[PDB]
């Protein structure tokens, strides 16, 4: 039972065809979950069985969101989203609030059920095909395509925009000091109110959404105050060797790509000669001052950096040991928009991959909150390792773009 | 009989027309038999004689001259296939015997009129036109077109599978305890029923299919002894793949070779090491299914190695969902690994070997990791879960490796199995510079234009060396410099480069490389008792680096 109301015509970008992306292998519980989910969605007409003469495909799998509840379905539409025409003013939805990042707390509501009530353009359904795999390939895949706005597709939030506005109009009248931002399947709600005061208004908003057909899985507190940058620091030893000094100059040099005002000269001075590494050197005064100099220059945030809404956001991550990580986000090399740290361990995960999959979600969320786009990730890990394992720890309804890197000695430079 | 089932709509790729390939003539003994086989086919609906208005053609052939193999026609759809639309292959991979569960009663039904009794999309038939060669020229040959899924046409398997699923669906609902698996023309049906009732549920299935157009002969015949599903022997408590026999001969046709690759792909699922690269070479570039393509030296060698492998049988046990999967790995001599997956000691489900390499520089501990990852993924495919691992690596070895690796790594639940050659890190880089070890500042340079270079060092103790080099690169000279210092020093040494390139490679503790240079560096690194490697910016003061630069760069 869906709404006979007109569909918006949807096209792919000129020259581009649909996704033909292979399904990766799934575990049994994930399969049984999805077969269950889909069987139900098909009875309700949300999706329809199709055959092999439809050439397109998008991978699907399953997750457990807020507090390990029960199975949610997640289609990886990254490929379709890239291939899917843009929406101009309804660009990726709406404008992005600059004031969301300034609230005491922000909660993240899963509003994806809403989409399943708008029919999807008929000539476009075919590009939404996905195939549930079978164990040992006994069965062959169950193939389906969508009849309604799918979760995860960038088209969905943009086509449902005008409905969303109307649905949230009431609640914004009664609360003008609340900021609300929609990113894909998600709703970001931020007040500077007070943990209990605030949280009641989430359940309050949830109830309002619930009375509107928008079922909402049963938040997730995050505080864009508690967000600061990782300052670069130098050591300040009592005894400086040739090696010590040598490392230091190395750091200072790399760091001369970010701050063009630092000098290293007075320190190379000290190294004049073919000395043994162990040899303790006493610092000049004209050199030992140079240190506190740069130490100050590096003590004040980089200046003049410029978010550009047109360029990608890029994210680098560095494994620092100790269950601790570092990341920089930026659009152009050395002009960083943010830098931070993500420390963990001492709790429940001696798992290196789980820790990185979690860091990627914190960075993506931060980036949504601040700029309303997800960064493309440079991930310090082998493709096969990450591919065999990431989904086991994924809890977001979105998926950022990523690639796999080859880290050098710029690790011991971010701490 | 042709099935009542709805056809699946079929399209040519956009912008492409239908085939228009012309018939070769020949022996008017091939024309007989063809015409016989054809009239027979036409009698049963599979094909229709058509009208010359139809512009399309694809070639026909006659094969297996007697040989206790009467005749048989042979349509070459290669040209049509390239013109027909792509299809989504639903299956992630082909089913493995070890993935099967134990069942009290099992039947395998054969689908003979498999393809030749599933309707083709009416609109698409015109593109499957072929002619039987016109002896003499006062009129053309006999024209025909298919009404069902043609043998070698690109869509038949996908559509056939699709169709079998719609057809079986009713019978499955009515019968949820019974499991059915379709694979090509094999239909596996298993249950835990008594042989009396089970055999009875089968007769019902045979009728069900019969209503939908599909035959299924009184099976018996004279093949009943062993019991075969897609080439596997399914016994009550275990499965077996009997040794496969590859034809021997010298005259090999395109068709002969197309057949061979298929039978090798089926096989690589069960056996490790099966190669097809050389054989596939022999194919593309040509035409004429029946032209003899003589085997290259390499191809001949691939086939020899393939027989040697397929020489022995394979045996395994069935899967029991109530027991953990265990997987055990052994190192097998330079990039060679073996594994066994089992649930109960000595009753193997699946055994294999991984022989590969990471990139250009690798180590046993990386390889083992990737092997664990390859196995994890196989397991999820075949059984939908991951094995508990038994690895020939000490917990402390892995502990120190993953602790210090700049990349995230992980290995699932595992325990140490003290077995063959244990997996070791062969040498370690020191964390801190070494007291009273001599300090070599190495450097290297090479004229990109001329290829001539110099590699050498300089040490705190006044030691020095510069070496003239022909046809190398900035990057090789850097590596040669480091090697110099390893060669010319004692058991303890502090090296210092400005080479990002070089330092990275050594950082990852490779114990193996495809670079001769790098392998010599390794053998040096393993002799040493203490090595400490260090990076510095090039072209700075840095008293050490400055000098080695001057000397090593008289190549401008
Ligand atoms: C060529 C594929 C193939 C297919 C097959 N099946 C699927 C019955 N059996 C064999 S065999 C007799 O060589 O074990 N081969």
């Amino acid at each position: 039972p869906i709404s006979p109301i007109e569909t918006v015509p949807v096209k792919l970008k000129p020259g581009m065809d649909g996704p033909k992306v292979k399904q990766w292998p799934l575990t049994e519980e994930k399969i049984k979950a999805l077969v269950e989910i889909c069987t139900e969605m098909e009875k309700e007409g949300k999706i329809s069985k199709i055959g092999p003469e439809n050439p397109y495909n998008t991978p699907v799998f399953a997750i457990k969101k807020k507090d390990s509840t029960k199975w949610r379905k997640l289609v990886d539409f990254r490929e379709l989203n890239k291939r899917t025409q843009d929406f101009w003013e309804v660009q990726l939805g709406i404008p992005h609030p600059a004031g969301l990042k300034k609230k005491k707390s922000v909660t993240v509501l899963d509003v994806g059920d809403a989409y399943f009530s708008v029919p999807l353009d008929e000539d476009f359904r075919k590009y939404t095909a996905f195939t549930i795999p079978s164990i040992n390939n006994e069965t062959p895949g169950i193939r389906y395509q969508y009849n309604v706005l799918p979760q995860g597709w960038k088209g969905s939030p943009a086509i449902f925009q005008s409905s969303m506005t109307k649905i949230l109009e009431p609640f914004k009248k009664q609360n003008p000091d609340i900021v609300i931002y929609q990113y894909m399947d998600d709703l970001y709600v931020g007040s500077d109110l007070e943990i209990g005061q605030h949280r009641t208004k989430i359940e309050e908003l949830r109830q309002h959404l619930l009375r509107w057909g928008l079922t909402t899985p049963d938040g997730y507190e995050l505080h864009p105050d508690k967000w600061t940058v990782q300052p670069i620091v130098l050591p300040e030893k009592d005894s400086w060797t040739v090696n010590d000094i040598q490392k230091l100059v190395g750091k200072l040099n790399w760091a001369s790509q970010i701050y063009p005002g630092i000098k290293v000269r007075q320190l190379c001075k000290l190294l004049r000669g073919t000395k043994a590494l162990t040899e303790v050197i006493p610092l000049t005064e004209e050199a030992e001052l140079e240190l506190a100099e740069n130490r100050e220059i590096l003590k004040e945030p980089v200046h003049g950096v410029y978010y550009d809404p047109s360029k990608d956001l890029i994210a680098e991550i560095q494994k620092q040991g100790q269950g601790q990580w570092t990341y920089q986000i930026y659009q152009e090399p050395f002009k960083n928009l943010k830098t931070g740290k993500y420390a963990r361990m001492r709790g429940a995960h001696t798992n290196d991959v789980k820790q990185l999959t979690e860091a990627v979600q914190k960075i993506t969320t931060e980036s949504i909150v601040i700029w309303g786009k997800t960064p493309k990730f440079k991930l310090p890990i082998q493709k096969e390792t990450w591919e065999t394992w990431w989904t086991e720890y994924w809890q977001a309804t979105w998926i950022p773009e990523w690639e796999f890197v080859n880290t050098p000695p710029l690790v011991k430079l971010w701490y | 009989p042709i099935s009542p089932i709805e056809t699946v709509p079929v399209k040519l790729k956009p912008g492409m027309d239908g085939p228009k390939v012309k018939q070769w003539p020949l022996t008017e003994e091939k024309i007989k038999a063809l015409v016989e086989i054809c009239t027979e086919m036409e009698k049963e609906g599979k094909i229709s004689k058509i009208g010359p208005e139809n512009p399309y053609n694809t070639p026909v052939f006659a094969i297996k001259k007697k040989d206790s193999t009467k005749w048989r026609k042979l349509v070459d759809f290669r040209e049509l296939n390239k013109r027909t639309q792509d299809f989504w292959e639903v299956q992630l991979g082909i089913p493995h015997p070890a993935g099967l569960k134990k069942k009290k009663s099992v039947t395998v039904l054969d689908v003979g009129d498999a393809y030749f009794s599933v309707p083709l999309d009416e609109d698409f038939r015109k593109y499957t036109a072929f002619t039987i060669p016109s002896i003499n020229n006062e009129t053309p040959g006999i024209r025909y077109q298919y009404n069902v899924l043609p043998q070698g046409w690109k869509g038949s398997p996908a559509i056939f599978q699709s169709s079998m699923t719609k057809i079986l669906e009713p019978f499955k609902k009515q019968n949820p305890d019974i499991v059915i698996y379709q694979y090509m023309d094999d239909l596996y049906v298993g249950s835990d029923l008594e042989i009396g009732q089970h055999r009875t549920k089968i007769e019902e299935l045979r009728q069900h299919l019969l209503r939908w157009g599909l035959t299924t002969p009184d099976k018996k015949h004279q093949k009943e002894p062993p019991f075969l599903w897609m080439g596997y022997e399914l016994h009550p408590d275990k499965w077996t793949v009997q040794p496969i026999v590859l034809p021997e001969k010298d005259s090999w046709t395109v068709n002969d070779i197309q057949k061979l690759v298929g039978k090798l792909n089926w096989a690589s699922q069960i056996y490790p090491g099966i190669k097809v690269r050389q054989l596939c070479k022999l194919l593309r570039g040509t035409k004429a299914l029946t032209e003899v393509i003589p085997l290259t030296e390499e191809a001949e060698l691939e086939l020899a190695e393939n027989r040697e492998i397929l020489k022995e049988p394979v045996h395994g046990v069935y899967y029991d969902p109530s027991k953990d999967l265990i997987a055990e790995i052994q190192k097998q001599g330079q990039g060679q690994w073996t594994y066994q997956i089992y649930q109960e000691p000595f009753k193997n489900l699946k055994t294999g070997k991984y022989a590969r390499m990471r990139g250009a520089h690798t180590n046993d501990v990386k390889q083992l990791t990737e092997a664990v990852q390859k196995i994890t993924t196989e397991s999820i495919v075949i059984w939908g879960k991951t094995p508990k691992f038994k690895l020939p690596i000490q917990k402390e070895t892995w502990e120190t490796w993953w602790t210090e690796y700049w990349q995230a790594t992980w290995i699932p639940e595992w325990e140490f199995v003290n077995t063959p050659p244990l997996v070791k890190l062969w040498y370690q880089l020191e964390k801190e510079p070494i007291v009273g070890a001599e300090t070599f500042y190495v450097d290297g340079a090479a004229n990109r234009e001329t290829k001539l270079g110099k590699a050498g060092y300089v040490t705190n103790k006044g030691r020095q060396k510069v070496v003239p080099l022909t046809n190398t690169t900035n990057q090789k000279t850097q590596l040669q410099a480091i090697y110099l210092a390893l060669q010319d020093s004692g058991l303890e040494v502090n090296i210092v480069t400005d080479s990002q390139y070089a330092l990275g490679i050594i950082q990852a503790q490779p114990d193996k490389s495809e670079s001769e240079l790098v392998n010599q560096i390794i053998e040096q690194l393993i002799k040493k008792e203490k090595v400490y490697l260090a990076w510095v910016p090039a072209h700075k003061g840095i008293g050490g680096n400055e000098q080695v630069d001057k000397l090593v760069s008289a190549g401008i």
